[PDB]
């Protein structure tokens, strides 16, 4: 019943700089609040319990402050290892977690390389047709993809997928997959995906003729 | 002075001619009690007490474990893959009071505030040589043959967190419980008679006190949730026999406020030979119960409770009879004491 | 030295039951409460309940009150959680944490199990169909890849040239289609000049269906 709200959902911090995460409680949890680090596909790791007490093994750059309903977790100098998700847990009344905060690596704006892929002839003989729009190595993560079939906007027939922030260049990659039957696919000529991003002065459209 | 930890020695009025198991243990382990115990009232002295961080509890636990591990050997001891078949003689079982004392250089501080919860500052403090006589009565759900609160009913919790492990209710009026195994088919069938008029009145006062601690909300009792029979039932040892009592009728919500809820509450009990040791390492099988009229009259002086967490507590707060942690039993007696070094 | 190891991944049909386990080690098993916490896709961590492995008392959440049961085997130091009448939204990773406690209060978590993936859907085990993402003619270098479509259940691993090619490779997380079958795709950027000369083969393995498919991608 005690709700923990973490702000922001995503925090962009350039390496070496200070990171400050917030956890608000719907009700007073006294000082019974703990922070956890969570890496992708891995169990949460205890960092700080009892609001400000570091767990044995946690480096000194981590610190917790605030009492009552407002809490903060600080990382003085961000390391490569520190860029992960951080959860707050209250254990005053029952046990409830926050939605978490992803600490991404801040970098300069990078425009995506846009690619389009017609469905393979192998897949066409099966009975379905998949068109894939690839957005490669971009930043920030916020992007918009619209499918246009013969200058007609599509909806509810595509699905997107994003990669985790890359270790090397701190960029993201996005994959949009348009799915039609081989009947619908052969009823039209021009297939295009339009991409909107900060790195582009105007939306970029890549297309192909069947 | 300052707070400290040290080895305590025990005192008792044990008898050298008694075959009784607590007397035999105490004649070997404890010294004769002081005929004229002295206590010193320290005027205008405030002292912090914490029953949940008191090592006296740790020492008593070791002593009571040692008492049972020396004197309650079953026939079949089932620990791990080992099946030990040994001789089990029927014993004389009846707990006697034990005093815990400090050696030279140490003194026990006693909190004399009538309404002390067990954790916090005490303004009326005295210093004693030994504690009062405490019977090492091992039981679950209900605290038996203990002491009473001098004034109001007291609710004991560490309260670092609403998620408490055990909630100790210290009663201020004893309620008699009469457990009997009659002389006359089944010799494992027993029952505890309890006066409903008195019990339901006390239990109503308990809910009244729990309201003070939980936002003046509706107090609901409920049967235990999961666990072995030792905690899902009133578990205790009477005359060497292990009793398991269904206390579902003891926490009848309908009897808490008005019909025929008074009169005699008869709890269904059974004597089990195969038990889970509270010490507790593995199981143990004991000899069949002795012939005759096995009887134990006890004073219910406390209740052990568990508050349901992760529930919708908008109007209801649900409590279930708890226990199992025998350390809690000693805390219900040692709460007002702590050891300090001069 | 404290360690919690949970059982393997389970796959069940809707309306069925499942039992997850967790074996403790490195500490006194009966001294620490054991909690079960789940994390549904796109949702926060939620506590289902705990069990005190000593006797052993259980406390469940209101949302799981009549569907789950927690037991322990004190001899093997193992905690079991049986979850009955599974639904689709029960699909989640089920972690296992021990709870630090004082003498009369329950505090935070410290050690966690690796977590158990539990998948609940009406779909049956199906093998993946691997299609090539053929390149053509961008900005110097071109990109190609593989579409791994219609498989169940998770997971599926993808590499390139049997692991020889790593630089520029981007494998996407799976996307659950409306059919009930998962679908992911892997891509890699390579020089368009060294495109018609070198070879590129995505290798796919789907252990839940004994599938091992290697597809070669080349221009049209
Ligand atoms: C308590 O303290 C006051 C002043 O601090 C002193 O006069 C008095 O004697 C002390 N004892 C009592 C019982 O008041
Ligand atoms: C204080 O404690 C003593 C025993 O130590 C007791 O007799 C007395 O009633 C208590 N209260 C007051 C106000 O003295
Ligand atoms: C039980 O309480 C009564 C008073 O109600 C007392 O006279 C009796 O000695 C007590 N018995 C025990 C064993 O504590
Ligand atoms: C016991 O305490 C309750 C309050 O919790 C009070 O109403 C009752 O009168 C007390 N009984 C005795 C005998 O002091
Ligand atoms: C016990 O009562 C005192 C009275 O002031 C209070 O300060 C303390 O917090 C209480 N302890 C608990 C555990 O409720
Ligand atoms: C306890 O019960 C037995 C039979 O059930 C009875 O003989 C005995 O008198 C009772 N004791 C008291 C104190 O009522
Ligand atoms: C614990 O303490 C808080 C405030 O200190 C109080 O509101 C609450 O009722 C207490 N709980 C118990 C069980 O005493
Ligand atoms: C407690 O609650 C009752 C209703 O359940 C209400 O009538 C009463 O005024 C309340 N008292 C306090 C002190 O909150
Ligand atoms: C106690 O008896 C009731 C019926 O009166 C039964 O429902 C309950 O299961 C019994 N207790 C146990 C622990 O079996
Ligand atoms: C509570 O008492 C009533 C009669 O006073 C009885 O009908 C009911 O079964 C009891 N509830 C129990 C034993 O749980
Ligand atoms: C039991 O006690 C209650 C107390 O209010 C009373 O209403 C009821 O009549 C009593 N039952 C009898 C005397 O049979
Ligand atoms: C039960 O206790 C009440 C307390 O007032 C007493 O009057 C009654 O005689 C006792 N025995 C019964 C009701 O059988
Ligand atoms: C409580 O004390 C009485 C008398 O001292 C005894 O008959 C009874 O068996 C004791 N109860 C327990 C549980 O030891
Ligand atoms: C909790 O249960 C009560 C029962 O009447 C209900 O009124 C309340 O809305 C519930 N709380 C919720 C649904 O958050």
């Amino acid at each position: 019943e005690i709700v923990l709200t973490q702000s922001p959902a995503t925090l962009s911090v350039s390496p070496g700089e200070r990171a400050t995460l917030s956890c608000r409680a719907s009700q007073s949890v006294r000082s019974n609040l703990a922070w956890y680090q969570q890496r992708p596909g891995q169990a949460p790791r205890l960092l700080i319990y009892g609001t400000s007490t570091r767990a044995t093994g946690v480096p000194a750059r981590f610190s917790g402050r605030g009492s009552g309903t407002e809490f903060t977790l600080a990382i003085s100098s961000m390391q490569s290892e520190d860029f992960a998700v951080y959860l707050c847990l209250q254990y005053n009344n029952w046990w409830t977690f926050g939605q978490g905060t992803k600490v991404e690596i801040k970098r300069t704006v990078a425009a995506p390389s846009v690619f389009i892929f017609p469905p393979s002839d192998e897949q066409l003989k099966s009975g379905t047709a998949s068109v894939v729009c690839l957005l490669n190595n971009f930043y920030p993560r916020e992007a918009k993809v619209q499918w246009k079939v013969d200058n007609a906007l599509q909806s509810g027939n595509s699905q997107e997928s994003v990669t985790e922030q890359d270790s090397k260049d701190s960029t993201y990659s996005l994959s949009s997959t348009l799915t039609l039957s081989k009947a619908d696919y052969e009823k039209h000529k021009v297939y295009a995906c339009e991409v909107t991003h900060q790195g582009l002065s105007s939306p970029v459209t890549k297309s192909f003729n069947r | 002075w300052k707070d400290a930890d040290t080895t305590l020695f025990c005192a008792s009025d044990a008898k050298a001619h008694e075959t009784e198991v607590h007397n035999v243990w105490a004649t070997h382990a404890c010294v004769p009690t002081d005929p004229n115990p002295q206590e010193i009232h320290l005027e205008n002295v405030t002292e912090n007490f914490n029953m949940w961080k008191n090592n006296m509890v740790e020492q008593m636990q070791e002593d009571v474990i040692s008492l049972w591990d020396q004197s309650l050997q079953p026939c079949v001891k089932l620990t791990g893959g080992s099946v030990i078949k040994q001789a089990c003689p029927k014993i004389s079982f009846d707990p006697i009071p034990i005093h815990y004392c400090t050696p030279a250089g140490y003194v026990i501080l006693k909190c004399n505030d009538k309404n002390f919860n067990g954790t916090g500052p005490c303004k009326n403090v005295s210093s004693v040589q030994c504690t009062h006589g405490i019977k090492p009565v091992v039981s679950t759900q209900l605290l038996l043959n203990g002491s009473l609160a001098e004034e109001e009913i007291i609710i004991r919790s560490e309260n670092l967190t609403n998620n408490a492990k055990t909630i100790i209710v210290h009663l201020n009026k004893s309620v008699e419980i009469n457990c009997t195994r009659p002389s006359n088919g089944d010799i494992r069938k027993a029952y505890c008679e309890i006066n409903g008029t008195k019990w339901n009145k006390v239990l109503k006062q308990v809910t009244e006190k729990l309201k003070e601690h939980f936002n003046n909300k509706t107090i609901i009792f409920q049967p235990p949730s999961g666990g072995d029979l030792e905690i899902t039932m009133h578990h205790f040892n009477c005359r060497g026999e292990f009793f398991y009592c269904n206390t579902t009728q003891l926490f009848n919500n309908t009897c808490i406020g008005m019909k025929g809820c008074n009169g005699t509450i008869t709890l269904p009990c059974k004597i089990k030979q195969i038990i889970n040791m509270w010490q507790g390492t593995g199981q143990a099988m004991y000899a069949p119960p002795i012939d005759g009229k096995i009887n134990c009259v006890s004073n219910i002086t406390g209740i052990l409770l568990t508050r349901d967490g992760g529930a919708n507590n908008t109007s209801n707060e649900t409590f279930r009879p708890g226990g199992g942690n025998i350390k809690d039993n000693w805390r219900s007696e040692l709460y007002k004491y702590k050891v300090v070094q001069i | 030295q404290v360690q919690l190891v949970q059982s393997g991944a389970e796959v069940k049909k809707p309306g069925a039951s499942v039992t997850v386990s967790c074996q403790a080690s490195g500490y006194t098993f009966t001294n620490y409460y054991v909690h079960w916490v789940r994390q549904a896709p796109g949702q926060g961590l939620q506590l289902m309940g705990w069990i005190d492995p000593s006797w052993g008392r259980t406390n469940y959440a209101q949302n799981f009150q009549g569907r789950i049961t927690m037991t322990r085997d004190t001899s093997t130091s193992t905690v079991y959680m049986e979850m009955r009448s599974l639904r689709s939204e029960d699909t989640a990773v089920y972690y296992c944490a021990r709870n630090v406690a004082t003498e009369g209060s329950l505090l935070h978590y410290d050690y966690w199990g690796q977590g158990t993936l539990v998948t609940v859907s009406a779909a049956s085990t199906k093998g993946p169909s691997v299609f090539p993402l053929a390149p053509s003619s961008s900005g110097g270098t071109a990109a190609l890849g593989c579409l791994v479509k219609d498989y169940f259940p998770e997971p599926v691993t993808v590499s390139w040239n049997s692991g020889a090619l790593t630089s520029g490779v981007h494998t996407f997380p799976a996307v659950l289609q409306s059919s009930g079958l998962y679908s992911l795709s892997s891509v890699v950027t390579v020089p368009s000049s060294s495109l018609g000369t070198q070879t590129y083969i995505c290798n796919v393995n789907h252990k839940p269906s004994n599938t091992k498919v290697d597809k070669r991608v080349e221009p049209k």
